[PDB]
């Protein structure tokens, strides 16, 4: 998911709020681009052996 | 890229691999509006002439 639009939907407004509250969006974007690489890892280590 | 993914590591150095920087997305040119066919107009003209 993107956090950006997920919050906003295209609001300027809205995403100049966000940004007030730190770097959220990124941390979470972060934690699933993790999710994504520990499910690949995880199907290769079952299935490439 | 390579300084845009510079940026976004925090470092003059990335290593091989892949890594998000961003997102990309498009605008509306200026807008639409579609509304439904006129219907029957008032009968001014008994009013009028």
């Amino acid at each position: 998911v993107d956090c950006t639009m997920y919050i906003c939907g295209d609001s300027t407004e809205c995403s100049n709020l966000l940004l007030q509250y730190g770097s959220f969006c990124t941390q979470l974007n972060r934690a699933l681009t993790g999710i994504a690489v520990e499910q690949d890892k995880n199907t290769q280590e079952v299935f490439a052996q | 890229p390579l300084s845009e993914t510079k940026c976004t590591l925090k470092s003059f150095t990335v290593e091989k691999g892949i890594y998000q920087t961003s997102n990309f997305r498009v605008q509306p040119t200026e807008s639409i509006v579609r509304f439904p066919n006129i219907t029957n107009l008032c009968p001014f003209g008994e009013v009028f002439n």
